[PDB]
């Protein structure tokens, strides 16, 4: 049961093109790159710049990666196999099983760690459907210290289940903007309706945090966080190999983009796989209308500029749409292996993705995230083209949570 | 032996104060002058060397290289970004060879113009001038390595995301990661400014040092005497490998 990997993934070093580092912006009046080591625990910024191909796993974060039960399972979906009449086998990783629900306890394990191990007491950081958010408060929790989420406000309004459990767990939860920073009292004063954004509560977050010497852990885009995620890629290779199976095409969905290279790099970078389907929401067409260029993670401008696929730290998400993937940006390893061709990325809308997860509710039986349905109405439709060629082509995708906390949203999208 | 590489910022603090330290650098033990360039956008440089910059505002640079060129006998190495030129290359190289520097670093070339590493690196060769090519952990393994095999003098590797910041980060292991990648000297650079963070690069494979932002901060405390003092210092630290 040693299937646990024992490193990190790094997949920086095998990247086919050099990735432009972090980067304080032209003629700024101060240091975001010096700023790091106050926002980030020293350790997690410490990964974050000392890039190797593969970092021990602490034993401890081991253990504690076992506790909440990793490896997590690789299920095979024969049903939906069959419901399709493809040819393919269909498998997935399963990263609902965690307690929180999502992969996003991969990161905020190693990070609370080490924020605990530095002394660090209290931890800060943002979360907008609360994948993020319920992960941090569970982190916090097994090290002993305060968190608290600033959480986007329609977020907040929409979905008080999620905030039951982080607040289940100990953390305290405002609606972002709030009037508890500079960032969010500015943009209360114009527009005091605002409804937020990631970028948004990531910087109140981060303000926040520095205005009290706490300590913000960061959820998806940097490296550290991808670095972390390798153990979903790691055990799906593992896992495969028991099997005597190999990967044709892999696919996850993408956010900031954290569940899918935790789970395609460790095959990206060893020469594993062929085809790496990154799905977005063509409601925030990050790949088909965003732009290559430097820019800020954050929307107030706190973090280091960052080469990235963006639709502009400044956006925000369409007012209707429940089905996720709502983050501006994309990982800047992500944005550089999909501009160099090397990953493949597709955009579905909103009932496509709700017609996939019906599928998947009846022919699989987990009901799944809506981020992830994502994943599965590519996993479909690549089902069916391995129909219409007659290959025994073997889909593996990323389930990266479960839905049990988004039912509210499978209601709203009974509208379709 | 070990190279000590010194960077300082054209005329900075002053004309003849930059000569001073200069002059001193090069009878303390530099091997080798990194001279910048002010650019429009010092990307990877960190709040000490961008306001060096902002003081030497205005300076007229190439009557000043020729005073330096002058008297020193060791090999000068313009260090500038290459989106500021790279419309006017060739004459920027022209210029660069007429004041009759060795060479140039580009430290945004294999990062921001990768497509064009070998035309740009074929320009700078042909025009007799050694082109140091910049390197970092951003930059991955086979490459590090192809590059290792053409960059003249040595291969440069920074081991923090800019210069003078001190970003918390393991040198001994960067190190380890690309010392059997680089068929070069390898100088390693970017916050190296504690003996400790200094001796950790060069037991650890390294073959030479790159110092510059530990001067600059040294010029504005206590002045160029008491900087051209460091550079005895680290000398020493080099001397004993
Ligand atoms: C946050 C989230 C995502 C998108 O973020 P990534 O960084 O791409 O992982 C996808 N699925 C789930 C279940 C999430 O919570
Ligand atoms: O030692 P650093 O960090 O100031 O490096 C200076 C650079 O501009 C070139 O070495």
């Amino acid at each position: 049961d040693e299937i646990l990997p024992k490193y990190w993934y790094n997949i920086i070093p095998d990247l086919p093109k050099p990735l432009p580092p972090p980067r304080d912006p032209q003629g700024a009046y101060f240091s975001r790159i010096d700023l790091l080591r106050s926002i980030l625990p020293k350790e997690v910024l410490r990964q974050q710049f000392t890039i190797e191909r593969y970092i021990k796993i602490p034993e401890e974060v081991r253990d504690r990666y076992l506790s909440i039960g990793r490896p997590t399972p690789l299920f095979r979906a024969k049903r939906l196999e069959e419901y399709l009449k493809t040819p393919a086998r269909i498998y997935f990783k399963y990263e609902g099983a965690t307690p929180t629900g999502s992969h996003k306890i991969n990161t905020a394990i190693p990070q609370a760690y080490f924020a605990k191990e530095e002394g660090i007491e209290h931890v800060v950081t943002e979360t907008g459907a609360g994948q993020w958010g319920t992960a941090v408060a569970l982190a916090a929790s097994m090290y002993n210290m305060k968190s608290t989420i600033f959480m986007v406000k329609v977020s907040y309004e929409q979905k008080p289940m999620r905030r039951s459990i982080m607040q289940l767990y100990g953390a305290n939860v405002y609606a972002s903007p709030t009037n508890l920073t500079e960032y969010g009292r500015k943009i209360l004063e114009t527009n005091p309706q605002h409804p937020g954004s990631l970028g948004i509560a990531m910087s109140e977050a981060i303000e926040y945090a520095l205005k009290n010497e706490f300590r913000y852990l960061v959820g998806s885009v940097l490296d550290v966080v991808l670095l972390h995620q390798s153990v979903i890629g790691q055990e799906t290779i593992t896992q495969l190999d028991l099997l005597g199976e190999d990967a044709d095409i892999l696919i996850g969905c993408v956010g900031g983009g954290s569940n899918f290279g935790g789970f395609t790099y460790p095959f990206i970078g060893n020469k594993k796989g062929k085809r790496y389907i990154a799905v977005s929401s063509a409601e925030i067409p990050k790949f088909s209308k965003g732009e290559y260029k430097y820019d800020f993670p954050d929307s107030a401008g706190l973090l280091p500029l960052v080469k990235m696929i963006t639709l502009g730290k400044d956006y925000v998400p369409p007012p209707i749409y429940a089905g996720g993937l709502r983050y501006h940006g994309v990982a800047p390893t992500l944005s550089l292996l999909t501009k160099e061709g090397i990953v493949e990325w597709r955009e579905y809308n909103e009932r496509e993705i709700f017609e996939a997860a019906k599928i998947f509710i009846e022919n699989q039986g987990i009901v799944p995230a809506p981020e992830s349905a994502h994943a599965i109405r590519a996993v479909v439709d690549e089902a069916i083209e391995a129909r219409k060629n007659n290959e025994r082509k073997v889909i593996v995708f990323n389930l990266s949570g479960h839905g049990l906390l988004d039912l509210s949203n499978y209601e709203s999208m009974m509208k379709r | 032996g070990k190279m000590l590489v010194v960077y300082m910022t054209l005329g900075y603090p002053n004309v003849q104060s930059f000569k001073d330290f200069i002059i001193g650098a090069v009878e303390n033990g530099a091997d080798i002058l990194e001279l910048g360039i002010p650019p429009k956008y010092a990307k990877y440089d960190g709040p000490v060397i961008r306001k060096s910059y902002d003081k030497v505002k205005g300076l007229d640079i190439w009557p000043l290289i020729e005073d330096i060129r002058k008297d020193v006998g060791v090999p000068i190495i313009a260090l500038t970004y290459l989106e500021d030129w790279v419309d006017q290359l060739e004459n920027f190289l022209n210029m660069i060879k007429d004041v009759k520097l060795d060479g140039i670093l580009f430290p945004d070339l294999l990062i921001d113009y990768i497509d064009d590493l070998d035309k740009i690196d074929g320009i700078i060769k042909n025009k007799g001038l050694k082109n140091v090519i910049f390197t970092s952990p951003s930059v991955p393994d086979l490459l590090i390595h192809k590059v290792s095999k053409i960059s003249d003098l040595f291969l440069y590797y920074g081991v923090r995301p800019t210069t003078g910041v001190p970003i918390p980060v393991s040198v001994k292991q960067l190190i380890n990661r690309v010392r059997n990648l680089v068929e070069n000297k390898l100088i390693v650079g970017f916050g190296l400014s504690s003996e400790s963070d200094l001796r950790d690069a060069l037991s650890a494979g390294a073959d030479g040092i790159a110092i510059g932002t530990v001067f600059i901060e040294e010029i504005e405390r206590n002045g160029v005497k008491s900087a051209i003092n460091l550079v005895k210092k680290f000398r020493a630290i080099l001397d004993e490998y």
